[PDB]
């Protein structure tokens, strides 16, 4: 598989707003079987971090040297086992392969919809640290709408799940119904979790249980997301206080263990001018767009 | 005066943006056939109210004097031939006042020889999501106009703004306004043809949430949501003998309009106002009025059934006091399902005020009496259709404050309901109502 | 006080109703009869009707299904819930009737959400069940399994984003209007009322798209096919990501429909998660035009059009 | 009450007026706004005065779509009426019913919120200013006041300065007393008017202190500090540029957040105006754009306004 693979991030490290640029990482660090390792053999990593370069607008994106370009996690991963000749992490066996797909999108379609909250709409969370990233991130002009329109599409995924100086005085009250409803909200967003992961623990059971396999990247990847922003704690405490200490610092215990791996089986590269997305092509493409 | 006069040649001044041979059309039709010099004041005010009508001068002056043999002089101010922008309010009936924005452009003689006028025209108010207007008026001779609109407009149609009505399309209107009545019809009476072909695709959603309430969910409603596209040709017929539009003392108007869609639906509809002043001061004025409507299914044996839209609707502050708008009819289950004929009467007895420190403002004491009936008449016989609406009416009383002035009526009234049926929405106390037209 | 005393007189409510509208509603209505025989236990405050985009007619069984998946999954988990069997013909073949559950055709612009189906509960006291509510329901019915919830949500993410996504835009307008449109058609320009309904079609095909990419957060998962769709400019830039994400889309769900194959006996009673599958495949092999996952069901999955007809028999009589 | 005549007492200043130098001209926090508007007035009549406003709005969430405006103004009488969308109705009266004594009433409705009724009387006597200030009145059933109250005093002791305190008490069910707050109000004008200083000490400690300048006919500065143990502040700088062809203000805050308002005239009816604030600190980018026509509505009006 030759080609090349844009991710969010800089200096070799993926950023946090992106779960699944870092569960990719995770990914191609962990195919080292003479089988596994012939599906990435080839494939190089560019921390690009424009959005114009994707087919729907997301930077987890594969563009295969010849126009072919595939977008998420989901469609990487399902694309790169169907580049086998069979001839860490595992492959799963054809008997039960339609439950690993079933177990990797259900993560993507509902467990991954609460981690976008925690960065967008936890206001301890966005007012502090998610803004500061895409300043770093993007170029002096394109660093405000981007946060924005972000934090603008998480709430639509998440509305039917999570919802003179006197007149100071009356808006600072409106302060305290601030916090009325936050107190109000956590309720909901933790029975919501608890629910979620429970389900998805329930259905891993089937397969086995002493392998890696890829849909077990994506789901740690958004706990080490969202138990890393200074929010993180009450959620450590309320997962552990119903599912189990033990397990739950085996599974931080597997977190750390993929962020502390070598990067030898990486192949990087410096992005090129044409797909940095600087000023200039910036403009180009918003041309190119209407014509 | 009864001296005989003859009229040969008139001098303009500034028409030099409307065309010769049109303008000699204005004045060979109007001023040059007066015979003495009453008949030329008439047909000297007859003029300037037709330039100031087909919008060619702002007002006109004319000097006779000048020597029977003499030549009338006559004076056009041009009016902005750039671009106008204008802003401005309007009322509607239902209690709506809608606001809107037009731009204004005259068209140069060189293009088109006719006086043709093009205004983009932009409205919004409390029940208009939106309205464009796009308005072409062409006055291809002094007594007929020509009109092409454009329109694409959303608003909200029925009881607690339920439904949710867009419109797309366009019409022709032929305008017809003779210059000169046959003597029979010192006044100045109204009197116009309009025929008009319209094309409009509409789209009608049930915008009403089904936990608050079972409103808007009946079987009737729920099938006619959806689109649909349909032509009309259409015929209006005024008469008006009324001293003023606004504030009559004497007279009556006549209207009468009639409506086809080709193998679809057949509609006429008939209004009659009479105003009478009793008093040397007009202190008693006694005003009456009476309407009358009836529309057909002309498909075949009863299939493509009448739009909602269509049909006849009665009640409420403008059509029959003390009942809620669309409180009259037949009731699917609480939804007013319109009806294929009706009649309505409306009395009223206007008052001044009778203490001397206000007498000539407009406020009025008013007493009225109004009533109808709304009916799905058979296709059958008219017989029966007459038989089955001249029984158990719905009536109802009041007495109240109303304010007449040319732009608009207001009107404050207490109400007390004489009779009704069981399901009517009867609105009993006191009611408020603003607009041009009421009954 | 004493202004109660008003009206002096009240008579009975308008009993005049128009019977070219009562025409319509019985040529829109299908009723879903008893299991045993034929019997009524019903009162017009306990039977609901559901609300669909069309009915078409089985070429095998002949009776009515709807022509959306969704619309057709929850007709037969109804039949399944209340023992009932599925319809033949619209009332205009039996004029009279009696207190039965039915099924009508309802626009989309029949409820503020635009989407379709829905439940309509009652007579006098009437309830509205939206598809979201509908969506809820049913869904909260096989919570109780992990596992079958997991090929739950597969079959209407993945799935269901191919079958839009190849009806929308490989599908031609005469094709997507016969499903998921109430419009009458002929198929012969004769009477003049034949020109005016094309037009019709051509004018309002576009709107009626827009309006069903909302209907399951698709216009929140592919937010870019369904932005292209609100503007005029067909350029190549937007025409080439287009058929990317087609390309990608059908080839999940090829993996799908050849997962699925291995699991499709029953050792009974239907579960949430057969009716599924046996709707989509249903509804697939109505399309006339020879779209892609269309060639492959009636190609490659000889199996699954039959387990559609096996589960089909348990409804008619 | 003789020596106050001999001192040559000057009438101050209102309450809500000592810094208007400063946070109404200078400053630039009012006229601020987002997205695009567009303006049409139409004045129908001056001596009489009356007009209406039809303003419309686009791309911000902060402004409505659409607001009318008709105001009159006679000699010793105003009222002038706004309707925004989802009816929002706001009404405002003035009368004087001498030179000295003025009341005036606000009225509020939403459209879902309790109706806000407010009343203010103010008398401006030779030496000092008083005034009164309701929000919703209410007597319970033993005439106690409940509501919102505030009375200032303000009197000149010397032509340049100007002492005064103001009260303010609220009370909300009338079970209990209200809250009672006592702040002190200072003012002073320099004796060349190249300065005014303004400052406010608050019952808890809290002192504003403003500066209005004016360097020359055309450019004018404000300065205006707040600050309340636990002590913190902001600072504002503002600039005015006064033109012929365009107005200019300029806002800098300590927050390290900057913000620009400029109205452009080109047309004698037409003047546009822009308007910007971005803090880099804090990633918070704002932009407006917008226009303004005014159109006489009398013929005599047009033709003042033509020539």
């Amino acid at each position: 598989v030759k080609g090349s693979v844009h991710l969010w991030g800089k200096d070799g490290k993926a950023s946090l707003i992106s779960v699944d640029s870092i569960a990719l990482v995770w990914f191609i660090k962990l195919c080292t079987s003479e089988e596994a390792k012939s599906m990435v053999a080839g494939l190089q990593i560019v921390f690009s971090n424009n959005t114009d370069l994707s087919s729907d607008g997301k930077l987890p994106v594969l563009i295969l040297d010849n126009g072919t370009k595939v977008s998420g996690y989901v469609n990487i991963v399902q694309f790169l086992h169907k580049n086998i000749c069979t001839s860490d992490l595992a492959i799963v066996r054809k008997k039960d392969r339609l439950l690993e797909y079933s177990l990797l999108n259900y993560v993507d379609v509902e467990i991954s919809r609460l981690t976008d909250y925690q960065l967008f709409l936890n206001t301890k969370n966005y007012n502090e640290y998610t803004k500061k990233l895409f300043s770093k991130l993007l170029y002096f002009p394109m660093w405000y709408n981007t946060p924005l329109q972000l934090r603008s599409q998480a709430r639509e995924n998440c509305e039917e799940i999570i919802g003179k100086t006197f007149k100071i005085a009356h808006k600072n009250k409106i302060k305290g119904k601030q916090e009325l409803q936050q107190v109000k909200y956590n309720l909901q967003f933790d029975n919501r979790l608890q629910s979620c992961v429970s389900n998805w623990l329930a259905a891993r059971k089937k397969l086995d249980d002493s392998v890696i396999l890829s849909s077990d990247l994506l789901f740690l990847a958004n706990l080490y997301v969202q138990l890393g922003l200074p929010d993180g704690n009450r959620i450590r405490s309320k997962l552990e206080q119903t599912f189990g200490s033990e397990l739950l610092n085996s599974m931080s215990n597997k977190i750390d263990d993929f962020v502390h791996r070598p990067s030898n089986n990486l192949e990087q590269r410096d992005p090129q001018f044409r797909e940095q997305g600087n000023v200039v092509m910036s403009l180009y493409n918003l041309a190119c767009k209407y014509i | 005066t009864l001296k005989p006069i003859r009229v040969a040649g008139v001098v303009t001044t500034g028409t030099d943006h409307i065309d010769p041979s049109v303008l000699q059309a204005y004045l060979d039709d109007t001023i040059m056939k007066s015979i003495t010099l009453g008949q030329l004041v008439k047909n000297a005010d007859v003029l300037n109210k037709r330039l100031c009508q087909h919008h060619i001068a702002l007002n006109a002056k004319q000097s006779f004097h000048f020597q029977l043999m003499e030549v009338v002089s006559q004076l056009d101010i041009l009016p902005p031939k750039t671009f106008t922008a204008k802003t401005g309010t309007n009322f509607g009936n239902d209690n709506d006042a809608e606001a809107y924005l037009q731009f204004e452009k005259l068209i140069d003689k060189k293009y088109l020889k006719l006086p043709t006028r093009v205004n983009l025209e932009i409205l919004r108010g409390t029940k208009i999501h939106s309205s464009f207007l796009f308005n072409s008026y062409s006055s291809l001779s002094p007594q007929s106009i020509l009109n092409l609109k454009v329109f694409s407009q959303f608003y909200n149609w029925n009881t607690n703004k339920g439904l949710d009505i867009g419109q797309r399309g366009a019409r022709l209107s032929l305008r017809y306004e003779p210059l000169f009545l046959h003597k029979l019809l010192n006044e100045s009476p109204t009197l116009f043809h309009e025929w008009f072909l319209e094309t409009c695709w509409r789209s009608t959603k049930i915008c009403s949430q089904g936990t608050s309430a079972p409103y808007m969910y009946s079987g009737t409603m729920l099938s006619q949501a959806g689109d649909q596209l349909r032509t009309i040709l259409g015929h209006t017929f005024v008469l008006d003998k009324r001293d003023h539009i606004m504030c009559p003392t004497k007279g009556s108007m006549l209207k009468w309009s009639n409506e086809l869609s080709p193998g679809k639906h057949l509609k006429t509809q008939l209004e009659l106002n009479s105003v009478k002043s009793w008093m040397n001061d007009d202190f008693i004025t006694f005003s009456t009025t009476i309407k009358t409507g009836y529309l057909k299914n002309l498909s075949s044996q009863q299939s493509l059934p009448v739009h909602i839209c269509d049909k006849f609707q009665s009640g409420g502050p403008s059509d029959i006091r003390g009942f809620q708008t669309f409180g009259l009819g037949p009731r699917d289950l609480y939804d007013a399902v319109g009806g294929d004929a009706f009649v309505s009467y409306g009395l009223s007895v206007f008052s001044r005020l009778p203490w001397k420190k206000v007498e000539k403002s407009n406020f009025r004491l008013h007493w009225f009496f109004n009533g109808g009936k709304l009916v799905n008449h058979d296709n059958t016989s008219l017989g029966n259709c007459i038989g089955q609406l001249s029984k158990e009416h719905s009536t109802s009383t009041g007495i109240g404050l109303v304010l007449r002035h040319p732009m608009a009526r207001f009107e404050l009234n207490f109400t007390l309901p004489i009779t009704a049926h069981e399901n009517d929405l009867i609105r009993k106390g006191f009611q408020f109502g603003l607009g041009l037209a009421f009954l | 006080r004493i202004f109660d005393t008003f009206p002096l007189q009240t008579y009975a409510a308008q009993t005049d109703k128009d019977e070219a509208v009562a025409l319509e509603i019985q040529r829109r209505s299908y009723t879903f009869t008893e299991r045993g025989g034929g019997s009524s236990e019903l009162t017009v405050e306990g039977t609901y009707k559901l609300g669909v985009y069309n009915v078409f007619l089985e070429a095998n069984t002949g009776a009515a299904l709807a022509t959306d998946p969704w619309c057709l999954f929850v007709q037969l988990a109804l039949c399944q819930k209340n023992g009932l069997v599925l319809p033949t013909h619209s009332q205009e073949q039996t004029p009279s009737h009696t207190c039965n559950h039915e099924m009508l055709v309802l626009s989309r612009l029949s409820n503020p959400d635009e989407a379709l189906p829905i439940l309509v509960e009652g007579y006098k006291k009437r309830i509205i069940r939206s598809t979201v509510a509908i969506s809820e329901i049913m869904r909260s019915r096989i919570l109780d399994d992990a596992e079958q919830l997991m090929y739950y949500t597969l079959l209407d993410t993945v799935l269901y984003d191919c079958w839009i996504t190849q009806i929308i835009f490989c599908a031609s307008d005469a094709q997507f209007m016969e499903l998921y449109s109430c419009q009458k058609l002929s198929g012969s320009i004769v009477t003049p009322l034949d020109v005016e309904n094309s037009l019709l079609q051509k004018l309002s095909a576009k709107s009626l798209k827009i309006s069903l990419t909302k209907r399951n957060k698709f216009q929140f998962r592919h937010r870019e096919i369904v932005k292209s769709m609100q503007g005029v400019y067909h350029n190549h830039h937007n025409s080439v990501n287009q058929e990317q994400v087609l390309n990608v889309l059908f080839e999940n769900s090829k993996q799908v429909l050849l997962g699925l194959k291995d699991m499709l006996k029953s050792d009974g009673q239907p579960t949430y998660l057969h009716l599924k599958i046996a709707s989509y495949i249903l509804c697939i092999t109505n399309v006339k035009e020879p779209i892609k996952l269309k060639t492959f069901v009636e190609n490659e999955c000889k199996e699954l059009v039959q387990f559609a007809q096996d589960t089909l028999k348990n409804f008619v009589q | 009450h003789s020596h106050r005549q001999s001192l040559e007492l000057v009438n101050p200043g209102t309450v809500e007026n000592l810094n208007k130098e400063v946070s109404r001209d200078v400053f630039l926090s009012q006229y601020f706004f987002t997205g695009l508007r567009a303006d049409l007035n139409k004045a129908f009549s001056m001596n009489p005065a009356f007009q209406t406003s039809h303003t419309f709005s686009i791309g911000s969430q902060a402004l409505p779509k659409y607001a009318f405006s008709a105001l009159f103004a006679n000699d010793n009488l105003f009222a002038q009426g706004n309707i925004d969308n989802d009816l929002s109705v706001s009404g405002r009266l003035n009368y004087g019913w001498d030179k000295k004594n003025i009341s005036k009433v606000n009225l509020q409705i939403s459209d879902g919120q309790p109706t806000m009724c407010q009343l203010e009387q103010d008398y401006q006597a030779s030496d000092f200013s008083v005034n009164v200030k309701t929000l919703n009145p209410s007597f319970s059933e033993k005439g106690e006041f409940t509501g919102v109250a505030v009375a200032s005093f303000l009197q000149s002791v010397t032509p340049q300065l100007a002492l005064g305190l103001e009260t303010l008490y609220s009370r909300t069910d009338g079970s209990a007393p209200g809250d009672a707050g006592v702040s002190y109000l200072t003012r002073y004008v320099s004796k060349k008017q190249d300065w005014i200083f303004s400052g406010q000490l608050q019952a808890n400690g809290a002192l504003i202190a403003s500066l209005w300048r004016k360097v020359a006919q055309n450019v004018e500065a404000g300065i205006e500090t707040t600050l309340q143990p636990t002590v913190e502040g902001s600072t504002t700088i503002g600039a005015k540029y006064e033109y012929r062809q365009s107005v200019y203000r300029g806002t800098l805050d300590s927050n390290g957040k900057v913000a620009c308002f400029l109205e452009r005239k080109v047309l004698p009816t037409l003047s546009v105006l822009f308007c910007g604030e971005i803090d880099h600190f804090k990633n918070d980018t704002k932009i407006g754009c917008g226009l303004q026509f005014e159109t006489a509505g009398n013929q005599e009006l047009l033709m003042l306004q033509q020539g």
